[PDB]
């Protein structure tokens, strides 16, 4: 499936320090999917290393995450998260992000 | 010294009992009151036995008489009489309650 | 209004109610809230808007795995927050930063593995922090840098490997620090820099290979513990920078050499326990330390105790100095507070009366496994109450009684050569006593060596009937044996093979008769006083000689029976007429008996087992090999005897006189069978015998063959009367 | 108001006195403050020859009002575990000591 | 260093050491000093220069008679000063003025007679002042004017006669004032003006003739006492200006009329005791007062109790309303706190079941000396525990038992006409009970046993045998005498009269035996029936008449013998007149116990002389005296025949009968005087049996002594046998 | 005996309010003998009514007390006492006087 998981930041436009995609299985914890910081450095999860790809359009804050050839394990609810200040190292940690989105559902059958 | 501290005051009253009619008298009972300087405390105690004894250690100081005298009053009545007895206080000192 | 409980003093409890979200409808003025044991997975953004006045919040065990950063916003008054046993994989950096008034934060029992750099920022009022039972791999230096006001930090049960320099530099207000159950291997030089207010430091169960030099930077330490580590040396002056130390835990380590002045100038130390410090030679130079209550040094090579020990340590209560090589003892005067003294397994070789003089509050004294050779009479007089006193396994010829009337439990086990006995008139309060030798407790309290019915203190026999039977049997056997021997010897210059065998049997019975006579004489002497004689018999050569004589008599009887059976078999199978061979066999019977008797002589403690000197006393014989072998051979000889006698049995040579011989052999075999079987009773637990009954049975069985054989020979052989009449000519 | 009867949170380290066991850090509470009511002692006048407690006394002490029994599990040598018990105080109040 | 004691806390005691001057060498820093019981006559100028820091000084009982004005100078810090029991004839004006910080000054037990005008000036801090047991003659108005800060003043045991206006005007801070044991007669209108803070005022033992109107100026009074005075009236609203009054002492006065609303709106009054207020008619209109625990009104003319009594006074505990004229009782429901109720000596005439209904904590009930005529059965059921209950001296025909199982002490003394008896099955806890009638307690002695009249089998058998023999002999003798002839000789007439008279005693004995047989094992119930019934009185009268008739017959026989031996008169008409008058004398003797009340009822035996002294001492003693004295005349008459021992024909039997009768009479007669002679005492059962046996003997004997000793008996029998043939 | 019992005031000269003579038997109380105030009014004791006489020389403060025909009861020690302020009534009361003299002895045999 050519599944584009877009995001949109409506608060402020100037490049936030870090923006990640996360996912949540029903009732379990939030584990990361991908992260990108101000410099363009990129990190992915081990299960996500090849299938997905995180991108960004900094001037517009539209931040996509492209998924193709989805595994059946990839059924979850995905959250777009952001952070503003620079006092942390970028990574797939849910405790550093400041703003969280309402997320959406991706049911792979 | 701080006035709130425990000091021996003097208060005057009278004594009489309705059982046998008497003629009352003026008696200067000393009184002991104030606030002890040290704070009052209570802490739990940890024990390893199956059932606890005396859960809380406590320390609370109140001033009470240390020396006193068995003063006696010839309270003449009616002509029969009696001999009243009271513990005349002379000094104050803070003391652990328990 | 919630399904959970409530409280009058503005407190709400909802533990264990199975809630999935924070409870709604509660009062706006809530000061404490408990949601601990419910199943909540996340805290939404607007979770705690309805409780602006919260002061305590509990969420322990909620299985919480997500906290929205705005969830705790608005809780400016929060003071206590607990989150243990949840599934927070990391410290909630963003969520908790808004808690200005937070004072206590619990995050232990989680699976925390990473701590963001900006965590705990803004927590100005934080004073307590839990991070136990997590998977942390290193100390969070920078996150902790933002907590100058911290008062208690604990990082136990983590996987910390090393602590870098200046790790806790900004935590000047910290007073408690726990680091036990980690995998810490090395401490840097200045790791504890700035911890000038620390009072307790825990480093147990770590893997320290060398003593931590960093603790010299702690001036206010009061409690220190580094047990279960791999520390091997405390070089010298290790605690130089900790004058206020009170308790040290170092009692589980591969300690090999603690410094001579390692514990030195520690004026507030309470307990000092060192175990297994082998290389230590001198006594610890613990000058200045005068507040000790327990001092335990074991497994060392200390060769002497300093005279100034408790004239300095006036507060000392317990003094354990077991093992080591303490040869001499300094006077323990001034040891007014000593309750327990332990000196077991030392080289102490005497106790002069001036050693234990002056002690009042003594309660227990231990001197086991030493080499104490002598004790002066009044050495024990000066001490006050005594409850325990062990002098087991020393060379005490004599043991004084003065001053031990208050004694309760006494132990002299293994004090061999302590022959002269004690008495109950001085030792009055004892009900626990074990003594070397045997039946020293016949005068006495539960005595360990109580062996009544085996070596009674009253008399050897006790039963009048048994003594009378023994005396009668002894007299009859003696008279019959003497008469038979005289008749056989005077019969003629030459004796037929049968006559020689009969004379040999009669002579052999003399040994058993003499043994029985000696036993009867000893019993008569011991009537009402056997106890005192008992040891004298056991220690003396008398009991061993009696046992050897009994064994020799039994062996001689067996040999004579075997010789008679062999002669009968040769007669019935052939004639050989080997008179020289018969004489050789008769001579070799004595050699075999001597070998059998010396078998109990090469071994030690065999004959002394019981006053009867019997080779098989009550219980299993320690010399199982030879004792079992002798009985087995005695029993097996019966097989050969029966095989030989079958030829005459089938026709029931027996024509002349074999009838008496067969009856004597059968009676001897029957008497031997019970005693021999009694030796195997210990192996076959199905059979049990009372001590007095077994003793009487053995005593009666032993004399019977000698009591019987002369009568069965004379009373059943007309040749007896014929020889008597022939030899009467010598009288005329 | 530091002078008021309050509850103070303090942290203590618990370890079994003699068993091989691992110390645990626990949070406890302590009632602390000064009672507003002054302690007092009055002599008593008795007309009976019997013996009496000579003084009436009043002594207010900041002591706990509610308690919650709690226990904690320690880990010890050989895998054996033991439970220690304590009372967690939730509120404090002045009350008559006697 | 002084010979006296010391103390750690800067205190020195030197009482009773016999010092003549203040002790020297003591520490300069001394806070308390005691020199009380030494013999010091004066304090010099420089007495207390060595103790600048004194705070308490005691000199009680020093026999001090002079104080130098400079003696107390320098004691600026002094706070307590005691000088009682000394001989200071006047208040030390000059000496004490320098004590600025003085707070307590004791001057009682002295002989003070005059107070200088400038006394106490400068004592700004004074708060307590004693002036008791002095010879003061008037209130020191101006000296007291200089003490606005005084808090306790006492002037007891003085000789104060009157208090002028504005005496204590400047003592606005005074809260205690004692004026008892004075000779105060009049209080001016504004004497207590300005005492707006006074809390206790004592005026006992004075000579007040009228209630003091000045107490209306005291708005903070809490305790007031004016007992032992001569006050007679509390007109109306006397305590109008004292809403806070709690205790009033007025229980020793010639009170005659307290106002109807005298005690009214006193919301804090505790005890109200009024005794001897005779003129009071209505109940006190004590509305507003709802805090009473004791209410006692005695000696008044109160004719009714208001129904709203304890529905208002819910706290009432003790209610004494003895004496007075309370005729009806209002329902005491709502009296939950009533422990004691007293209504003795009232006009209460019934207790309907709705009167004492609803009371729970009742403990004692008193109804003695009332006129209670009836009690309904369930009247006592509703009350809870009861320990005392007195209904002595009322007209109770019946008394219910339901609800008194918890009763402890019960008193029905004087409840005559309460015939039907109680039982122990309901009254179980009693160990104190006194009942009217007699031997009502045989269920719960030796005089009126509840078991049987006689009890002893031998005594009953002897009595039955004597009765039967006497009856048979008397009947036979009477028949023979009557059938003997149309004319009877004087001796025969006397014998017939004696035989007839014996019939009365025989019938009395028979009746007694029948009563005993009926009362066998049940005499108790019959006992009262006999005592209340006319039977016992009739038996006693019959016995007295029989005794009198026997005495008269013996006297007639003796008179005839004396006339024969002295003369012959042959006055047959005179003999008949004497025989007739013997019956009149016996009737008079019997009616003597009939005019008096309670004589025959004293004991079931009806004997004129029962156990103890006879209440009718006069007539009872007179009869015995006459009976004894008749023996003197009989002996004087018989002496003529005795000296020759007419007796020639038949006088032998008569003399023996007279002697036997005199001997039998002597013991019983002497028993009547036992109470006067305490040296003689007799057990009750033994005395009863002896009296019973003595009474029948003369009748049992005389017929046998006549027939068995007179051949004329057989002669007459044979002569009269002709009538049978 | 013509016994002149003189006195002398040395403190101040202007007429004190009241000046009295008192006497004391050994060990007993002080009872008055005579008093004189500023106006010249005079008071005596009952036992002293006729025998003695109190005088004064105001300008010099020499205050005499004349005794003649002394009774044997008149053995005592006599004190000259004074007072300055006017806030009391003159009389034979020892408690009103402010200044007391050392007194002297008069032994009448």
């Amino acid at each position: 499936g050519s599944l584009r998981l877009s995001c949109a930041a409506s608060g402020y436009t100037y490049s936030p320090y870090c923006m990640g995609w996360f996912r949540q299985a029903p009732g379990k914890a939030r584990e990361g999917v991908a992260t990108v910081d101000l410099d363009g450095s990129t990190i992915y999860a081990d299960s996500v290393k090849g299938r997905f790809t995180i991108s960004q359009d900094n001037a517009k804050n539209t931040l996509y995450l492209q998924m193709n050839s989805l595994k059946p394990e990839d059924t979850a609810m995905y959250y777009c998260a952001s952070r503003t200040r620079a006092g942390v190292t970028c990574g797939l940690n849910w405790a550093i992000f400041s703003y969280w989105g309402q997320g959406t559902q991706v049911t792979v059958s | 010294s701080d006035p709130r501290r425990c000091m021996r005051h003097h208060y005057v009253d009278s004594i009489s009992h309705p059982l046998y009619k008497c003629s009352s008298k003026m008696v200067l009972l000393a009184r002991c009151e104030g606030h002890c300087s040290q704070a009052s405390r209570s802490e739990p105690l940890v024990s390893f036995s199956t059932v606890l004894k005396q859960p809380f250690r406590s320390s609370c100081h109140c001033c009470r008489p240390q020396t006193s005298k068995l003063k006696a009053l010839r309270l003449r009545c009616s002509g029969m009489r009696l001999t009243a007895t009271y513990r005349y206080i002379l000094s104050c000192h803070c003391e652990e309650c328990n | 209004a919630a399904p959970c409980s409530c409280d009058g003093d503005r407190r709400v409890d909802c533990s264990g109610k199975g809630l999935t979200a924070v409870p709604e409808g509660l009062s706006a003025f809530t000061q404490a809230l408990d949601i601990s044991m419910n199943n909540i997975t996340q805290l939404p953004e607007d979770a705690f808007k309805n409780f602006p006045f919260l002061e305590e919040l509990q969420l322990a065990g909620n299985d919480l795995s997500f906290i929205h950063p705005k969830a705790l916003s608005g809780l400016k008054e929060l003071k206590v927050l607990t989150l243990q046993n949840n599934q927070l994989k990391t410290v909630p950096s963003e969520a908790i930063r808004g808690l200005s008034a937070l004072q206590s934060l619990r995050l232990d029992a989680n699976h925390i593995t990473s701590v963001p750099e900006d965590s705990f920022e803004g927590l100005v009022q934080l004073r307590h922090l839990w991070l136990d039972d997590n998977s942390l791999t290193e100390v969070p230096v920078h996150p902790l840098s933002n907590l100058p006001t911290l008062q208690a930090l604990t990082l136990a049960l983590n996987k910390i490997s090393s602590i870098p320099d200046f790790a806790f530099t900004n935590l000047s207000s910290l007073v408690v620090l726990h680091l036990h159950n980690n995998k810490i291997r090395s401490l840097s030089q200045h790791c504890f820099d700035g911890l000038d207010n620390l009072e307790t430091l825990d480093l147990n169960y770590n893997n320290l290979g060398e003593f931590p030099q960093a603790i010299k930077a702690l001036p206010s330490l009061k409690e220190l513990g580094f047990h279960s580590n791999s520390i091997s040396v405390i070089p010298d002056g290790a605690f130089d920078g900790n004058p206020l130390l009170r308790t040290i835990h170092l009692y589980d380590n591969p300690l090999s050499f603690v410094g001579n002045s390692a514990f030195h100038n520690l004026s507030d130390l309470h307990s000092l326990v060192i175990r297994g410090a082998s290389m230590v030679q001198q006594f610890p130079n613990l000058t200045g330390t005068v507040h000790l209550e327990s001092l335990t040094l074991t497994g060392t090579k200390i060769s002497s105790i300093p005279n100034n020990l408790c004239q300095e340590q006036k507060m000392l209560r317990t003094l354990d100095l077991s093992y080591n090589n303490i040869r001499d003892l300094p006077s323990f005067n001034g040891c007014h507070a000593l309750e327990e003294i332990s000196l077991q397994r030392n080289q102490i070789y005497q106790i002069k009366e001036g050693t234990f003089q002056g002690l009042i509050s003594l309660r227990i004294l231990d001197l086991s496994r030493n080499l104490i050779h002598e004790i002066h009479s009044r050495a024990f007089a000066t001490l006050g109450p005594i409850t325990n006193l062990d002098v087991s396994f020393n060379e005490l010829t004599s043991f004084p009684t003065e001053g031990l009337n208050g004694l309760n439990q006494l132990k002299l086990v293994g004090n061999f050569k302590l022959k002269e006995a004690l008495a109950a008139k001085d030792f009055v309060n004892l009900r626990s006593l074990s003594v070397p030798y045997a039946y020293q407790c016949c005068a006495f309290i539960h005595c360990t060596p109580s062996t009544g019915a085996f070596k009674p203190c009253e008399y050897l026999l006790g039963s009048w009937m048994i003594r009378l039977t023994v005396w009668f049997i002894f007299l009859v056997a003696l008279f019959f044996n003497l008469l038979v021997i005289l008749t056989t010897f005077a019969s003629c210059t030459s004796l037929p093979s049968s006559k020689l065998f009969i004379g040999l049997i009669s002579v052999s019975n003399l040994f058993m008769g003499i043994y029985t006579g000696i036993l009867t004489f000893l019993d008569a002497v011991s009537w009402g006083r056997f106890a005192e004689f008992g040891i004298w018999w056991e220690t003396g050569s008398g009991c061993k000689v009696a046992g050897f004589l009994a064994v020799f008599s039994s062996e001689s009887a067996i040999f004579l029976l075997m010789l008679a059976t062999v002669e009968r078999s040769l007669s019935a199978k052939d004639k050989s007429n080997h008179l020289k061979q018969f004489r050789v066999a008769a001579l070799l019977a004595f050699l075999g008996a001597t070998v059998a008797g010396c078998f109990p002589l090469f071994h030690r403690g065999e004959y002394s087992a019981s006053p009867l000197c019997l080779p098989f006393p009550t219980g299993e014989t320690p010399s199982l090999g030879f004792t079992v072998t002798l009985v087995l051979l005695n029993s097996l000889a019966f097989l050969l005897m029966a095989v030989i006698y079958t030829k005459l049995y089938c026709n029931l040579s027996q024509s002349s006189m074999i009838k008496h011989v067969a009856w004597l052999i059968f009676t001897n075999c029957i008497f031997f069978c019970p005693v021999a079987f009694f030796s195997f009773a210990p192996l076959i637990t199905a059979i049990s015998i009372s001590p007095e009954i077994m003793k009487s049975v053995t005593l009666i069985f032993f004399p019977l063959p000698a009591c019987l054989n002369p009568v069965l020979y004379v009373f059943f052989n007309p040749k007896f009367k014929e020889d008597w009449k022939l030899l009467k000519r010598r009288v005329t």
